[PDB]
Formats: structure tokens, C-alpha cells, sequence
């Protein structure tokens, strides 16, 4: 005595794991093309999903693999209209500098506004951007790829990007504080866009980021597997203080009609060493915090060492500061088995950034003095297999995992059929 | 864009939940363009089922296809006062394609009975 | 995408037939993009006539415009039991624009008679 | 594309007015492409309100929300036989968002009263 | 191109020429 019939329901709370395209939103220009994003809602609405537990997985997210490709496209799109440095691949004649950080004063023949005429101009080149031929030197990139120097009007200033989901889709934000990054989450709410995520490119140390609300939380996939990158997220931010002291000057050449290669001029004043300062008893205070959480997963003494070795970008705290790309040596930061500490940094002008198949950018010399202050909110270690952790980091996309671990994209299936005692008369 | 308020009661029972311009092909422009096309595609994707089942403009439309007990053996107290719309879908997700075809033809046979009825 | 099953009875009589993501502007991407836009355009192109004639969500809707015999002089046995929907269109394709305007206003005058009726 | 004939009576009273293929990303192609997307977006933008208010396929649909006199104090002779639809909007444009939410829920509560009515 | 024939249809030539290199001022 029921007489049940199918009933169609439009707008039922049910979703499905899915991947789609996420468009960008910004607030009220730099490389990230934030002028092209729609204005963010000044009141970001959030709908709490009571009684809902959803399974996240920060390591098998697509927001990461999609944001990583967007930043690389934002990078390459901004270098399209800039000047190519093909003629800068000429034979350099270099000498040393003054009676670490080696600098050379290199003279070379260069083209001009007119094809038949040349010019004998000289420039300063950091030793790391230049190899010897065997003193005739050569730019380190000329044998593998060309280089496009940055349009000096654009900035690499990382400003918050809001990734939004299309109409008919949704984003699930895990709000549990001690969320491991993977597994069920008991405090789940839905949002249309993520928060303001700054595309801050760095290595080993994660600069300018979101902190842990309490207790330094550690995230990974297979902790027992050492090939999987570990990601630390600090609770209190230690402040790193970087500066390139040398007062550089910009000297603009003219390698063609409209093509102006900006060369490193003279060094007005003293010649010092670029470096960074972070506070002892604060890096030591926050390293015993990361320490006691590393042992919660590994029973045992834990050791800190330096990077393994190889390329410069892999084995250094490579980041950006005022326009120039530093390469700081963090052997003095990870050196404790469980007043300042100064990191000697070198500065490169020929950078490959995304480790791509033959594409570099000449960072023009910023005139004046450079100094930046950055929070150190995160970390990325690498175990060996005495549980030592060396500051590695694996890939670059792990930067975006440290901020996207709370979000997950699902699609709405608002159609549902269920039996009721009504019949269409 | 529309609303995620439907989703407010995702953990509630089935009886509680139911009750500027210019195009520029920049990396963000192409991104924001497909989001606009992907919205109207997924919207009409659902909205054409509602139309072909004779339920356009309706939130809750009763049909004429009886509930085949092989789709679910649970009681009306076990469904509307226990299961949530999210988990009820997983139990019935096998017959959803088998049910969507019956509602599609129940509307079709209702249309020819009306063209014979209004002919009097 | 939808169905070409309607087309199954293209030679049958009128009484029998009636009864991943990411956008890339590659040569195939631009090709597949316009196909997506050309679908929703042609779909709503038909679906707005059904709405403006008061027939949204309907497969067969009866109207109130009488059949002007100058459109066709054939018998109901000569139409539904002889001609196919493909050839019947060619015979009446002259007055299709003249008929679509009458169904458009028969719905419009029906709407104002309802706003006067439900006011009691 | 559709019609600007609605606009014929923009100065008349409210009672009188109511009564080839291939995509090429050239500067004109991108221009003509967004016009096609901007049309179906603005069209469904209005057409989803009509659907969610239980008025799809309707030109004039009566609702069940009483007229709160704080929205307008004018007489029925002061409205339909005096004001034009263009200026009446400016007077009521404050409560349009407050009215659109009442018609949205009057339809929603009507749907659950029907699922209880047809269950007999 | 500065070409010579091949060996003591399908004719093949062995051509030597000046060509640019990784550096603009040098040739090969
Ligand atoms: C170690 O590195 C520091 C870089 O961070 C060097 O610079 C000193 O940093 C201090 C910390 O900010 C500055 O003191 C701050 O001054 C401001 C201005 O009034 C106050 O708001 C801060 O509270 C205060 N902070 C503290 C902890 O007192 C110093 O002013 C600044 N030095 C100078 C010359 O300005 C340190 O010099 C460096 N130490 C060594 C030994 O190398
Ligand atoms: C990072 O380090 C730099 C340098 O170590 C810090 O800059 C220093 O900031 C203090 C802030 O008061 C400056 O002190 C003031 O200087 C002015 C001008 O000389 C003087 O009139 C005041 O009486 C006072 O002494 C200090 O000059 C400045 N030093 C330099 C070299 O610029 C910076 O604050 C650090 N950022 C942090 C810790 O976040
Ligand atoms: C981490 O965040 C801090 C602050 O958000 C960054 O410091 C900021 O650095 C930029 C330059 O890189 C400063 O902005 C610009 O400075 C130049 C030079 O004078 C000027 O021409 C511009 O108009 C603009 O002012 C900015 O002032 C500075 N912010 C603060 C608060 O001092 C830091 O660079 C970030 N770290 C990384 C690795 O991105
Ligand atoms: C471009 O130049 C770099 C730098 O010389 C090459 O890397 C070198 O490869 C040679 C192989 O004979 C080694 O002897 C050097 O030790 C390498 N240098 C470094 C820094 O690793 C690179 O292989 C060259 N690219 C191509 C395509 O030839
Ligand atoms: C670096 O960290 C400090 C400390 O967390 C940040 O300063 C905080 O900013 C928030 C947001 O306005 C305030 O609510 C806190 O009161 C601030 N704390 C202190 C001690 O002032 C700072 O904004 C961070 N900067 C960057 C670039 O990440
Ligand atoms: C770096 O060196 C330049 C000179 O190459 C300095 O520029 C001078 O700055 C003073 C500031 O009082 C001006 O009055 C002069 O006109 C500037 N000279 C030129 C040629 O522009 C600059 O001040 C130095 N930087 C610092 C931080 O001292
Ligand atoms: C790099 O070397 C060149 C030499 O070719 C230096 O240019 C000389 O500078 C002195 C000092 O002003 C002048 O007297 C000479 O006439 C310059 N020679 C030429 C050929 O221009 C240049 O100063 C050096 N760069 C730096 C930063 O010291
Ligand atoms: C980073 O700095 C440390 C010192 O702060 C350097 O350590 C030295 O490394 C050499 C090469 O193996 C050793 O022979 C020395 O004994 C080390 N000195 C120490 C530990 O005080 C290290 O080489 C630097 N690395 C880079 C890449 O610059
Ligand atoms: C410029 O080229 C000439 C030959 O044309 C050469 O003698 C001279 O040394 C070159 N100068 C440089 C490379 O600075
Ligand atoms: C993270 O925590 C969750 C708790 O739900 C657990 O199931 C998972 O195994 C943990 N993973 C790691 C890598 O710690
Ligand atoms: C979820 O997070 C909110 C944030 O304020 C908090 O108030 C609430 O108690 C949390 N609920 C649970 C079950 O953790
Ligand atoms: C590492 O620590 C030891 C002991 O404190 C010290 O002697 C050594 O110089 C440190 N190395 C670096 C690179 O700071
Ligand atoms: C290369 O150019 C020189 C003149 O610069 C010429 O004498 C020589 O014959 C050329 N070699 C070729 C074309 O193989």
C-alpha cells in the first residue's frame, strides 16, 4: 500500500569529482596579467556544508598542474614583445674586477641602428652567466638557446591570484585546522573562488605564504618513501632580510633600430657582497618546532644538512628580490641535529626559470640598491633513507601545493530522481 | 554566478534538503572565455532533460513511471528521513540511465494522448 | 550529442514518424570551439520559438489558429497516411513564415485573456 | 536577431505597451565571436529567472506574492494609464531585487504543495 | 654553394659553404 512513482528533482545537493578550467579574479602592470582578470567580489561569500565530510588529496589535485602551466604561460606571454638578444651572442673579451661573487668587465663588438656599422661597447657580466672558451669568454646560453631580456617596464611583483570555478561547478575548501592535506575533512565549506594566492617562486624556503593556525603542520604522500617531497608549513614566520648592496647603474646600448640592450654599467661606491639575514634563536626556535613534528612520523634522531649538489638553481635558495634573482647558500640554515645568520648569495642575469627546453631570460640590471624583506612561512625537505633531511624541494609545482591543499574542484549534478507517493494526473 | 546555496544542506537528509567587454586572447582571456562557454553548455545539458521530460520551469515534477522496486528496496522512512542526496545517488547511480529513459517516454506517450483528448 | 534517432523514420509517413578541458587555439581547437558555440546557437534558435509560442517543454502542442485551407488542400488521409515530414515541408515551406507569425500572436492574445480571467 | 519591436512603444503607457561558417581569429572574427557568446549569455540570464519563478514559456505570468504598498503607493490608473515601462522601472528599481526573491520562493513553496496534493 | 659531383638517374653533390655559428662574428 505505497504506490511509489519516480519524481524528478532539480537542484539537489550532490556533486562529482571533476577537473575544469579555472579563470582568474583580482582586486582593485606585472607579468601575471592581473589587469585581465575580473574584479573580485569585495565580500567573498562562503557556504558552510554542515554534516559533510569530503576526501581531499593535495597531491593528486589538478589546480596545481593547471596553475603551474598558467604561470609558465604568463611568463612566456610577457616575454613575447620584448627584445631578443641574438646579437648579444658575440665573442666577449673579459677582464677581472678590482685589486664569492666574481664580476667581469667585458668588451665586445656590437651592432647598431645601421646594419653596416658596429660599435665597441663594454659591459659588466656576473661570472655565473658566462663561461670561458679557452681571456675570451662567452655567454653561457649561446650554445643551447637564445635569450629574451625582460621588458624593463613589467615587474615580477607577485600579487594575489584568485582561481574561480565556472558556473555549474564548485570548489570545496577544507577548514579543519590540523588537516593533513590528504584524507577526510570534517569542516568542509564550498566557495566560488580560492583566496588570494601569490605566485611566489622560490626554492627550499617558501617565502610569503599562508601559516599554520597552530602547530607546524607537515604534509607528504608516502612518508615512508623518501622520493616523495615533504612540505613543511610554519606556524610563526621567521623574517628573512635580503639586500644587494652594490649601487649598480644601467647603461643602455642600441643593438638595432628599436632594440636597446640594457648593459650593466659601473658600480658606484663600494663593492660588497649580496646576502640575506635571518634571525638566530628564531630560526633555531622554529627549527626545533619542525624537529618535534618530524619525529612524530619517524619514532630517533633527526639531522639537518645542506643540499646534495648539481645545478645552482637546485642547490640554493633561489628567489626574486627587487628585480634581480638571488641564489643564496643555505648551508648555514640547515645545520643542526635534533646575532644573525648570514647567507652568501650570488646574483645571475641569465636564468631559465621553469627548467624548460632551451628558453632563458636576461634579467636587466636594476639601478641603485636592492633590498627586500620576506616572511619564511614554509619549507620543503628531502629524506635520504639518523633520519636526515636535506633542503631540496623536488619540483616547482610544490610551491602551489602548499597553498592549494585546502581546495578541491567538483562539478554540480543538480538532477536527482527519488520515489514519492505522487503521480502525474 | 547562480547559487551554491542549494549546497547548504549537503549533509542533511533528503527530506530536509528538498524542503567589462572586449575579448582578448590572453592566457586569462582564453581561460575566462571557455568558462563562459562551459557554463552555458553544462546548464542546457541539464535543462534539455527537464524539457524533454515535460518538466521545464519546474523544481519538483511528479511523473507517471512506477517505482520498480529493483532500483531500491528501502522504505520511505529509510530514504527521506535518513539518506542524504549525496549518498542516495551512489546507491541508485546504476539505474539512473535506465530511469532517465522511462521518464523520457512517459512524457512522449502523454503527448499523443493529449492530442487525441483535445480533439473532442 | 543529442540524438539522430528522430531521423529513423525519415521515409515513414507523417503519422508513423510522429507516433577534456583547457582551450587551445590550435586548428582543431578553434574548429571544435565553434562547433560548441554553433550547437547552443542553433538549439536556442529553435527553443525560443517553442517558448514564444507557449510550447516550451512540449513535443506536440495544439494551438488555436485555424487551418487556412490555402496553405494546403489535401485530406487528413492524404497527409498523415501518405506524405513524409521531409516532403510535406517542401509543399508548405512558403507559408511557414506566415504560420509562425500566427502561432506567435495566438499565444500573445491568450496571455492577456488569462490576466483578465485570473483577476476574478 | 530577435526583435526590437518590443521597443516600439517605449513612450507609450504601461497599459498600451503591454497590450557563413569557419572561425578566424581576425579582429572582426574575435569581435563577432564574443557577440555570439554575449547573446546566449544575456538571453539565458533572463530566461533562468523566468524558469525559476515558474514562468518559462510565458509572456505574462501572475504570481502569488501580494503587492507590498511600500514598493509603490500609486493607483492602478496612475500606473497602467500614465507611467511608461521605462520610467516605472526607475521608481521601483530599489525593490526589484527584493521582489525577485519573493517570486523565487513563492514558486518554491508552490512546488511542495503540489507534491503533497498529487499524492492523493 | 661550392659543389662537386659524386663518385667515379639520381645525381648527388658534395657542397661546401660558409655558414654562421653560435656566435655572430664567427663563421664555419
Ligand atoms: C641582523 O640583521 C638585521 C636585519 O633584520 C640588522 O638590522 C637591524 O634589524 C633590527 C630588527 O628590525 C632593527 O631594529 C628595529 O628597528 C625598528 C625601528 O624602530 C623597530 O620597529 C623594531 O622593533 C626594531 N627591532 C628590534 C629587534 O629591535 C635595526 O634597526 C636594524 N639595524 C639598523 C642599523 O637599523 C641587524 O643590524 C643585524 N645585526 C647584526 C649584528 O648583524
Ligand atoms: C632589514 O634590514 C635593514 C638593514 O639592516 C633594516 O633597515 C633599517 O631600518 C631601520 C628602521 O628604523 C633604520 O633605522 C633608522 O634609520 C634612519 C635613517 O638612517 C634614522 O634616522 C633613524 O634614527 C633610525 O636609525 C635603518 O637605517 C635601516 N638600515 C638600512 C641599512 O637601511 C630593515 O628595517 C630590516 N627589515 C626588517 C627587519 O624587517
Ligand atoms: C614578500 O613580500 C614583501 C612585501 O609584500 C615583498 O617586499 C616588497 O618588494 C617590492 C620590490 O620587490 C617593493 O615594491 C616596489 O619597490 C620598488 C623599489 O623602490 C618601487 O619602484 C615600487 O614602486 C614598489 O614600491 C615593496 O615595497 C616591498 N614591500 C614591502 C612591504 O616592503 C617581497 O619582495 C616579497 N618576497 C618575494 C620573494 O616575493
Ligand atoms: C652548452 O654548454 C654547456 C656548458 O658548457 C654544456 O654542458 C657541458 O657539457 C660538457 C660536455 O662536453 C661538459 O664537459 C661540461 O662539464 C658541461 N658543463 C656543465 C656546466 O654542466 C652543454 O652540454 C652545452 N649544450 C649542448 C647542446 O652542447
Ligand atoms: C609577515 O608576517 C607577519 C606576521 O604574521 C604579517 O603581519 C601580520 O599581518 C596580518 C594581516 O594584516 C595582521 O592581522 C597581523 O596582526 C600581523 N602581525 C604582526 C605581528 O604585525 C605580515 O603581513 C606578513 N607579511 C607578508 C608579506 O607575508
Ligand atoms: C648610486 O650612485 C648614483 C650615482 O651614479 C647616485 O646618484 C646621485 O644621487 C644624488 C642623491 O643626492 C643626486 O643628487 C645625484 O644627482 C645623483 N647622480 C646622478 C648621476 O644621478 C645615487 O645616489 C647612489 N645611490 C645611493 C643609494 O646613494
Ligand atoms: C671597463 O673597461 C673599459 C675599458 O675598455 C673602461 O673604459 C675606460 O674608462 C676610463 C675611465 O673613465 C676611461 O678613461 C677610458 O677612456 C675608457 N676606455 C674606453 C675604451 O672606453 C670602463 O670604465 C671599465 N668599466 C668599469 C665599470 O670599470
Ligand atoms: C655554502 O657555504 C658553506 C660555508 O658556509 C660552504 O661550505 C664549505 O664547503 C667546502 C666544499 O665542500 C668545504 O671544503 C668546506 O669545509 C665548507 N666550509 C664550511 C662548512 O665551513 C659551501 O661550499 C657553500 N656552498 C656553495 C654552493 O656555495
Ligand atoms: C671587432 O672586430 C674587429 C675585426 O672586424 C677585430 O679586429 C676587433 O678585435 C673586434 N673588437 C672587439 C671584439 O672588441
Ligand atoms: C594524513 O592524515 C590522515 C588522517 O585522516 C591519514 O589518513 C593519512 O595517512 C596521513 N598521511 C600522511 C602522509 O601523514
Ligand atoms: C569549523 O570551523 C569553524 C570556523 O570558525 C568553527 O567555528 C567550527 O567550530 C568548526 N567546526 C568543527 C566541527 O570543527
Ligand atoms: C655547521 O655547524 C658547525 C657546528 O656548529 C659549525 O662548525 C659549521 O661552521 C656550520 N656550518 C655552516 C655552513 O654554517
Ligand atoms: C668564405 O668566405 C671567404 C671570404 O670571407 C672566402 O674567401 C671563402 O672562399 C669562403 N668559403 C666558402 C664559401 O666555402
Amino acid at each position: 500500500a505505497e504506490n511509489l512513482w519516480v519524481t524528478v528533482y532539480y537542484g539537489v545537493p550532490v556533486w562529482r569529482d571533476a577537473d575544469t578550467t579555472l579563470f582568474c579574479a583580482s582586486d582593485a602592470h606585472n607579468v601575471w596579467a592581473t589587469h585581465a582578470c575580473v574584479p573580485t567580489d569585495p565580500n567573498p561569500q562562503e557556504i558552510h556544508l554542515d554534516n559533510v565530510t569530503e576526501k581531499f588529496n593535495m597531491w593528486k589535485n589538478n589546480m596545481v598542474e593547471q596553475m603551474h602551466t598558467d604561470i609558465i604561460s604568463l611568463w612566456d606571454q610577457s616575454l613575447k614583445p620584448c627584445v631578443k638578444l641574438t646579437p648579444l651572442c658575440v665573442t666577449l673579451h673579459c677582464t677581472n674586477f678590482n685589486p664569492r661573487e666574481e664580476i667581469k668587465n667585458c668588451s665586445f663588438n656590437m651592432t647598431t641602428e645601421l646594419r653596416d656599422k658596429k660599435q665597441r661597447v663594454h659591459s659588466l657580466f656576473y661570472k655565473l652567466d658566462i663561461v670561458q672558451i679557452n681571456s675570451e669568454y662567452r655567454l653561457i646560453n649561446c650554445n643551447t638557446s637564445a635569450c629574451t631580456q625582460a621588458c624593463p617596464k613589467v615587474s615580477f611583483e607577485p600579487i594575489p591570484i584568485h582561481y574561480c570555478a565556472p558556473a555549474g561547478f564548485a570548489i570545496l575548501k577544507c577548514k579543519d585546522e590540523e588537516f593533513n592535506g590528504t584524507g577526510p575533512c570534517k569542516n568542509v565549506s564550498t566557495v566560488q573562488c580560492t583566496h588570494g594566492i601569490k605566485p611566489v617562486v622560490s626554492t627550499q624556503l617558501l617565502l610569503n605564504g599562508s601559516l599554520a593556525k597552530k602547530e607546524v603542520k607537515i604534509r607528504s604522500e608516502n612518508i615512508t618513501n623518501n622520493v616523495k617531497t615533504i612540505i613543511v608549513q610554519l606556524v610563526n614566520p621567521v623574517i628573512i632580510n635580503c639586500t644587494r648592496p652594490n649601487n649598480n647603474t644601467r647603461k643602455s646600448i642600441r643593438i638595432g633600430p628599436g632594440q636597446a640592450f640594457y648593459a650593466t654599467g659601473a658600480i658606484i661606491g663600494d663593492i660588497r657582497q649580496a646576502h640575506c639575514n635571518v634571525s638566530r634563536s628564531d630560526w633555531n626556535k622554529t627549527l626545533q618546532q619542525v624537529a618535534r613534528q618530524l619525529r612524530k612520523h619517524f619514532v630517533k634522531t633527526i639531522i639537518f644538512t645542506n643540499s646534495s649538489g648539481g645545478d645552482l638553481e637546485v642547490t640554493t635558495h633561489s628567489f626574486n628580490c627587487g628585480g634581480e634573482f638571488f641564489y643564496c647558500n643555505t648551508s648555514g640554515l640547515f645545520n643542526s641535529t635534533w646575532e644573525n645568520i648570514t647567507l652568501p648569495c650570488r646574483i645571475k642575469q641569465i636564468i631559465n626559470m621553469w627548467q624548460r627546453t632551451g628558453q632563458c631570460m636576461y634579467a636587466p640590471p636594476i639601478p641603485g640598491v636592492i633590498s627586500c624583506v620576506s616572511n619564511i612561512t614554509g619549507l620543503l625537505l628531502t629524506r635520504d633513507g639518523n633520519e636526515t633531511f636535506r633542503p631540496g624541494g623536488g619540483d616547482m609545482r610544490d610551491n602551489w601545493r602548499s597553498e592549494l591543499y585546502k581546495y578541491k574542484v567538483v562539478k554540480i549534478e543538480p538532477l536527482g530522481v527519488a520515489p514519492t507517493r505522487c503521480k502525474r494526473r | 554566478a547562480v547559487f551554491l546555496g542549494f549546497l547548504g544542506a549537503a549533509g542533511s537528509t533528503m527530506g530536509a534538503a528538498s524542503n567589462q567587454h572586449l575579448l582578448k586572447l590572453t592566457v586569462w582571456g582564453i581561460k575566462q572565455l571557455q568558462a563562459r562557454v562551459l557554463a552555458v553548455e553544462r546548464y542546457l545539458e541539464v535543462q534539455q532533460l527537464l524539457g524533454i521530460w515535460g518538466c521545464s520551469g519546474k523544481l519538483i515534477c511528479c511523473t507517471n513511471v512506477p517505482w520498480n522496486s529493483s532500483w531500491s528496496n528501502k522504505s520511505l522512512d529509510e530514504i527521506w528521513n535518513n539518506m542524504t542526496w549525496l549518498q542516495w545517488d551512489k546507491e541508485i547511480n546504476n539505474y539512473t540511465q535506465l530511469i532517465y529513459r522511462l521518464i523520457e517516454e512517459s512524457q512522449f506517450q502523454q503527448e499523443i494522448n493529449e492530442v487525441e483528448l483535445l480533439a473532442l
